[PDB]
RNA sequence: CCGCACAAGCGGUGGAGCAUGUGGUUUAAUUCGAUGCAACGCGAAGAACCUUACCUGGUCUUGACAUCCACGGAAGUUUUCAGAGAUGAGAAUGUGCCUUCGGGAACCGUGAGACAGGUGCUGCAUGGCUGUCGUCAGCUCGUGUUGUGAAAUGUUGGGUUAAGUCCCGCAACGAGCGCAACCCUUAUCCUUUGUUGCCAGCGGUCCGGCCGGGAACUCAAAGGAGACUGCCAGUGAUAAACUGGAGGAAGGUGGGGAUGACGUCAAGUCAUCAUGGCCCUUACGACCAGGGCUACACACGUGCUACAAUGGCGCAUACAAAGAGAAGCGACCUCGCGAGAGCAAGCGGACCUCAUAAAGUGCGUCGUAGUCCGGAUUGGAGUCUGCAACUCGACUCCAUGAAGUCGGAAUCGCUAGUAAUCGUGGAUCAGAAUGCCACGGUGAAUACGUUCCCGG
């Protein structure tokens, strides 16, 4: 973008609910460009969400995200020729994106003998404001504050 | 960096081929190999004639070839005796009844072969390459060639190093497929060394395609 | 033109007393409100004697180049040239318009070739975008040499508005010996004008007066 | 009246035909669900008809050939939209805002020399 | 549930616990299971001893794991004793099927040596 | 009973001319044509190293496109088949005749 | 390794030399250039030299060696480490 | 390259031709099963005798113009260099650069 | 100022095993070159023999190949012994055609030497071709002006573009090499033509596009039309230019190629070819068998398969494009577990074949483990190609079941149908694909910005 920022491909919504955050979300969980393998695992989570954690999974969909959607961010930059780890805000879209990465990663670190089960759990886990995605929101919300020497 | 071949690129756009005959995978390889051989024999016979072009189209049974040269009377000889025996040698070396036609070019300077080879020769006359090529470009401009470009490379005047050089006259555009550009290379084997020569002649852009 | 005819148009008007050129002292009536006032007593006879020379030149088949690059007065000077079948420069002056006659002739030929080609055809053979681009190039050549496409050779006389603004033209003319007829405001240097008219060069009314009188006398010189 | 349609996407092509009546889908003589083992694809063909909500008004005899399941469906949807514009004669504006008449081009890039993929670059080892 | 070679390797699907024995591989094991008529996925544990008896038979019919290793050892033994090309290589502990020794021969070559 | 004829060439202009001349001559002989049907032309791609010196990057791609036309006359007579034999075509074109 | 429709490839002239040896009883190891020909039952308990490419090496055949190529026994390279 | 090599190739070719028949029928006998296994045995043994150069395997594609062992184009039997050249001139009927 | 240069992102390398090149090493030979970019799965689009130049040995000396003039024999065909074959040694058959009868043609062989030959050295003698900076935006000239003049101006400045793109300013104006465009392809539509291609309508049909027929639509392939910030609104020096919207199939050079301005780097190539000169010439020339180009204490580069539940396994089950092909593909049917084999039609290919695409989808399975993961390696047993497969081919079946549990330092690649994945074909080829060249399936994420890394 040294000339002009090139926009990331603009996405379209899941049909199962007409929503898109799913769409962007599944696009995250997707591995080796296989859409069919990915969407299966979200329904193996959101469906089991609407029951394990209570109805309205699509609202549980984000109660975790809410628990994870970051606010403070650290774009370390050598403004003076020396790298400064300055805490900074990010527009809404990113923190959503970031969070989405922040959870899917946690669905790859739990074992449980299945990937579908891991996504279901971590979602609810962070849906109760407890776990890792929220944690990796905590720590970033911790080291961002810890380094505030200069703007 | 390395330039592309102006003739090749403009093939099927403004440059018709040199051999038209249809062929199939089984006979294509033999047909080109025989075509290469007659051309090789003919060019040597036409070295005296100073041939500019040699086209070869094979009809389904017969083979026909046309020659473009600055010396029609030399190719005619007397009652076509020379070219007659030539038709013979070619018909046989190609194992096909042969028909030989001549279409002499009326503008020898406006053909890159004739000019290039004249240059090669004059160099073998050890004339001053510089004035040689310069006289040639002036003659082409006098004939009205929209533009001319020439290049002599290697051992200019038996130089113990290769002082490769080029000269450009008028306008000779490249990268524009609309432009009609005759091109040709040639060589001259001086006792000191082998010297290559390239020639471009732009005669104006064509409109409406190969027609 | 009579002194009364000029004065109503405002020919006596000039630039500020802050901005004047030294050689213009003889032609300056005085100052009012820190404004230079031009003397019509000199202006009228010099303009008449210049009109005599212009009539003479046009009556020996002279080619006349009206020169002015003011954005306000460009169309006035162009129409002035058209009213007497002459040649003009109404857009920014280009150096070597006179001394470099050969390059201008090649540009004139390119303008003529493009207009002839469009009438002849082959625009359809070109892509529609390319044909439009060729029309734009023809328009650009017209905006550059609309006045001098038919001049044929170097002109026989020059009429210049605001000689200081067009100083390159007068330098060229003097280098060629082509006579210069110019409306010279107080801020201009009058050395380059062989028949000098000291007068306002901005005001549309006085400029149109100059042009109309010159063109009437040029048509008169042509008529014989 | 049978309504002809021609929708093309990726490497699939699709002839489409609409008949007013009870809503039904018959593609390559298959039944949609029976055609696609994926739901998204059934939803994609239904989406243009669903947006106008005229599903019960037109039945569908359609044919698709070439490409893969996603291209098949895309081309089918495209053909559907063209047939809908033809039948209503006022749907062109609705489809244009919707985004279903885009076509989208996007043919796969041809592999290029010296490149393991049409754009992938063979590893260049600096060190 | 004893069978040729190892006894009761693991409680896994018959074909699995079967292939577990050296000299018994996916195909020999599945063919033996088909010959026995015992089910493919039934666990070796909890399988009828009478069925296990049919297995000891159908397997001892093959060269048993202990016997197999002896015989291949003797094969390679001769192969070397003849000092034959592959005989030599075997003695040299190097690839004996034209695999390049120039690079990537570690499988038989073993740990890197300066 | 038919007379089908396949024409192959490297330039469409020649093949088009050949077909045009063969349908029109059929009209002169009162032969009923099936029309100059176009057919998938065959593209042959060749990749070739362009440098004698050792490199992999230097490469070039050429193509041979074989234009292909088909015609056929439902009811031939001496006047139709003999006219095709009488007709003389250019070299670059290919004539295949079947009944 | 080899198609068993026609059987193991052996050289004719090697058959000649070997059978002549045989009928003539033991002879000093005849020499051979065909590393390829397959050992046979008639060639048992006899020696033969075989060009390792720079020189023919003497190998004394035995029952088991039958059914293999003569060349396998001859080494075409040397090696002694680093 | 070496005219020696070119002539070697010409010879290999011309020679290996005539025995095509013999070579062929020989394999036939050999390949052909249901034989007594001696008729073949000697038959294959007989085939062995023929000039080793008889096998088409002995032959080697070689650019006709330059006798070059690598870079052979079955469609032309020429070197990648020489075919490029002949193309650039336009000899190869219809051949043009491919862009897509 | 700009560029996957950086940054934000995915997927990697660097670990493992193996394929693959290179150096080192060894060899008799392991033939020759390439050596940062711009060598190192490079030449080589394919070393068993051949290939082939390297080694070993066998051999020939006007010769393997060419012209020369003699002498003789038709040309040939078949056939035997020795040899490893080179080759000798024979031994038979034929001993032909034109001729104006002389001979000639035709070849074959022996002699004469003139001569042949070189993959011998010299890319620092060169031509030719190619790599690079770099498709980088630059490089210049005519005229003019000024300078007595070496010169400068133009190309400078400011907006502003992908661009020395364009405009306004500007003693500069024009132009060229260029850029752009013209080319091919793809994205929409229209005309013409309708078989081997299609079936909308129908009549029939065994219900198969299959057949009456249809010529609609798909496709097919020749022609065409369409994208121009055209248009509108809003900025901007009112100019250029930008932005958004509408229309539109596509929007701002619509996507992709080809095209490399000078010029640079004694770049690379004298083993494509050509060639200056030097050296061998009973041999650095020529033929033949075997070995060698595949060696392994080793080191680097490139690539492939993995480490496993988005997985594996089994069962059923689905959507392609582009091509190749008559010493060919090789249908069908029979045999075999397969490798294949037999049989054998059709196809020179919109007709036949290769060939029934995988990922997917549906069902059971396994339940985290060195596992039902991965697959190396090895034994055994065969198949095929090629006289011939041991060194040293490919593939099948049985068994073995490594290492490896996502790989430091460091590092590399990509901004959309992209990367990633999964299949497909082709070249080279008797046979010998992880290598190359193409075709499709599914198909991401991020790019705040330019401080910086490099590059220009
Ligand atoms: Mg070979
Ligand atoms: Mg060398
Ligand atoms: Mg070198
Ligand atoms: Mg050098
Ligand atoms: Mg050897
Ligand atoms: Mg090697
Ligand atoms: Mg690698
Ligand atoms: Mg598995
Ligand atoms: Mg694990
Ligand atoms: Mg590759
Ligand atoms: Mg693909
Ligand atoms: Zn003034």
């Amino acid at each position: 973008p040294r000339r002009r920022v090139i926009g990331q491909r603009k996405i379209l919504p899941d049909p199962k609910f007409g929503s898109e955050l799913l769409a962007k979300f599944v696009n995250i969980l997707m591995v080796d460009g296989k859409k069919s393998t990915a969407e299966s695992i979200v329904y193996s989570a959101l469906e089991t969400l609407a029951q394990r954690s209570g109805k309205s999974e699509l609202e549980a969909f984000e109660v975790a995200l809410e628990n994870v959607r970051p606010t403070v961010e650290v774009k370390s930059r050598r403004v003076g020729g020396s790298t400064y780890q300055v805490p900074v805000e990010v527009r809404p879209v990113r923190r959503n994106a970031l969070a989405m990465r922040w959870i899917v990663e946690a669905a790859r670190k739990r074992g449980d003998k299945s990937m579908a089960l891991r996504l279901a759990n971590e979602l609810s886990d962070a849906a109760e404001n407890k776990g890792t995605a929220v944690k990796k929101r905590e720590d970033v919300h911790r080291m961002a504050e810890a380094n505030k020497a200069f703007a | 960096g390395q330039k592309v071949h102006p003739n090749g690129i403009r093939l099927g756009i403004v440059k018709p081929w040199n051999s038209t005959w249809f062929a199939n995978t089984k006979e294509f390889a033999d047909n080109l190999d025989s075509d290469f051989k007659v051309r090789q024999y003919l060019t040597k016979e036409l070295a005296k004639a100073s041939v500019s072009r040699i086209v070869i189209e094979r009809p389904a049974k017969s083979i026909r070839v046309t020659i473009h040269t600055a010396r029609p009377g030399i190719v005619i000889g007397k009652k076509g005796e020379d070219v007659e025996k030539l038709r013979k040698v070619v018909a046989d070396i190609a194992g096909v009844p042969a028909q030989i036609n001549i279409a002499e070019v009326r503008k020898p300077e406006l053909d890159a072969k004739l000019v290039a080879d004249s240059i090669t020769s004059q160099l073998e006359r050890r004339v001053m390459f510089r004035r040689a090529m310069k006289r040639a470009v002036q003659n082409a401009m006098r004939l009205g060639a929209k533009g001319i470009k020439v290049e002599v490379s290697g051992r200019l005047g038996g130089a113990e190093i290769a002082r490769t050089e080029w000269y450009r006259e008028g306008r000779v555009p490249l990268h524009t497929l609309r432009a009609d550009i005759d091109y040709n290379t040639s060589e001259a084997h001086t006792t000191y060394g082998v010297i290559g020569v390239k020639v471009w002649i732009f005669k104006g852009e064509i409109l409406g395609g190969m027609a | 033109v009579s002194m009364r005819d000029m004065l109503k148009a405002g020919v006596h008007f000039g630039h500020q007393t802050r901005y004047w050129n030294p050689k213009m002292k003889p032609f300056i009536f005085g100052a009012r409100n820190k404004v230079h006032i031009i003397n019509l007593e000199k202006t009228v006879p010099m303009f008449n004697e210049a009109l005599a020379e212009l009539n003479k030149i046009a009556s020996r088949k002279g080619k006349i180049l009206f020169v002015g690059t003011k954005r306000a007065a460009s169309e006035a000077v162009k129409d002035a040239a058209l009213s007497c079948d002459q040649f003009f420069v109404n857009h920014r002056w280009l150096g070597g318009m006179l001394t470099n006659w050969k390059t201008v002739r090649q540009s004139i030929k390119r303008l003529k070739d493009l207009e002839t080609q469009s009438q002849d055809g082959t625009f359809d053979k070109l892509t529609k975008k390319e044909a439009l681009m060729r029309t734009r190039e023809l328009e650009k050549l017209e905006n550059s040499l609309g006045g001098i496409k038919d001049m044929g050779g170097l002109p026989d006389a020059l009429f210049v508005i605001d000689a200081d603004h067009e100083h390159i033209a007068i330098k060229e003319a003097n280098n060629l010996g082509i006579p210069v007829f110019a409306i010279v405001d107080t801020n201009s240097d009058p050395d380059g004008v062989d028949f000098v008219i000291p007068g306002n060069d901005d005001a549309i009314r006085a400029v149109t007066l100059y042009l109309g009188a010159v063109a009437a006398t040029v048509r008169e010189g042509r008529s014989q | 009246n049978q309504y002809y349609g021609t929708g093309r996407r990726k490497s699939s092509a699709a002839r489409v035909f609409i008949k007013p009546g009870n809503g039904k889908i018959v593609i390559n003589q298959r039944s949609l669900e029976q055609y696609f083992g994926r739901e998204t694809a059934r939803m994609v063909v239904r989406q243009p008809l669903e947006l106008v909500d005229m599903v019960e008004k037109l039945d569908l005899y359609i044919t698709v050939k070439g490409g893969g399941i996603s291209g098949q469906a895309g081309a089918i949807r495209h053909g559907i939209t063209r047939a809908l514009m033809e039948y209503d004669e006022s749907l062109r504006s609705e489809l244009r805002k919707a985004g279903f008449v885009t076509r989208d081009a996007r043919q796969v890039e041809r592999k290029k020399v010296g490149l393991r993929k049409a754009r992938r670059r063979p590893q260049f080892s600096k060190r | 549930a004893r069978i040729a070679g190892i006894n009761i390797p693991d409680h896994k699907h018959a074909v699995i616990a079967l292939t577990s024995i050296y000299g018994v591989g996916k195909t020999r094991s599945k063919a033996i299971l088909a010959a026995a008529g015992i089910a493919e996925d039934v666990k070796i544990s909890e399988l009828s001893e009478g069925q296990i008896d049919t297995l000891r038979d159908e397997v001892a019919k093959f060269v048993v794991e202990g016997d197999l290793r002896r015989e291949i050892s003797m094969s390679i033994k001769r192969l070397m004793d003849l000092g034959c090309y592959r005989g030599l290589r075997h003695r040299r502990g190097l690839p004996v099927r034209g695999q390049r020794t120039k690079t990537n021969a570690r499988t038989r070559k073993g740990p890197r040596k300066p | 009973q038919r007379i089908r004829i396949r024409l192959k060439a490297f330039d469409h202009r020649l093949i088009d001319q050949a077909t045009a001349e063969i349908v029109e001559t059929a009209k002169r002989t009162g032969a009923q044509v099936r029309g100059p049907i176009p057919l998938p032309t065959r593209k042959e791609r060749f990749t070739v190293l362009i440098s004698p010196h050792v490199n992999k990057d230097a490469r070039d791609q050429y193509e041979i496109r074989t234009h292909l036309r088909l015609v056929d006359i439902v009811e031939p007579t001496e006047k139709t088949v003999d006219a095709l034999m009488r007709l003389d075509l250019a070299a670059g074109v290919d004539v295949q005749i079947s009944l | 390794p080899r198609s068993l429709k026609k059987g193991p490839f052996i050289d004719l002239h090697l058959l000649k030399k070997v059978e002549k040896a045989v009928e003539s009883g033991d002879k000093k190891p005849l020499r051979t250039w065909s590393r390829r020909s397959t050992i046979f039952p008639n060639m048992i308990g006899l020696t033969i030299a075989v060009h390792n490419g720079r020189q023919h090496v003497p190998v004394f055949v035995t029952d088991e060696m039958v059914g293999h190529k003569l060349g396998e026994f001859a080494p075409t390279r040397t090696y002694r480490g680093h | 390259a070496k005219q020696s090599m070119k002539a070697r190739e010409v010879k290999r070719v011309a020679l290996a031709d005539k025995y095509f028949a013999k070579r062929a029928e020989l394999k036939a006998i050999i390949s052909d099963v249901n034989a007594s296994d001696e008729d073949r045995w000697n038959a294959v043994l007989k085939l062995q005798t023929l000039p080793r150069d008889s096998s088409p395997s002995r032959q080697r594609n070689r650019c006709r113009q330059t006798g070059r062992p690598h870079g052979f184009l079955r469609k032309f039997g020429l070197s990648r260099i020489k075919v490029r050249e002949a193309a650039m001139r336009g000899e190869i009927p219809g051949l043009k650069k491919a862009s897509w």
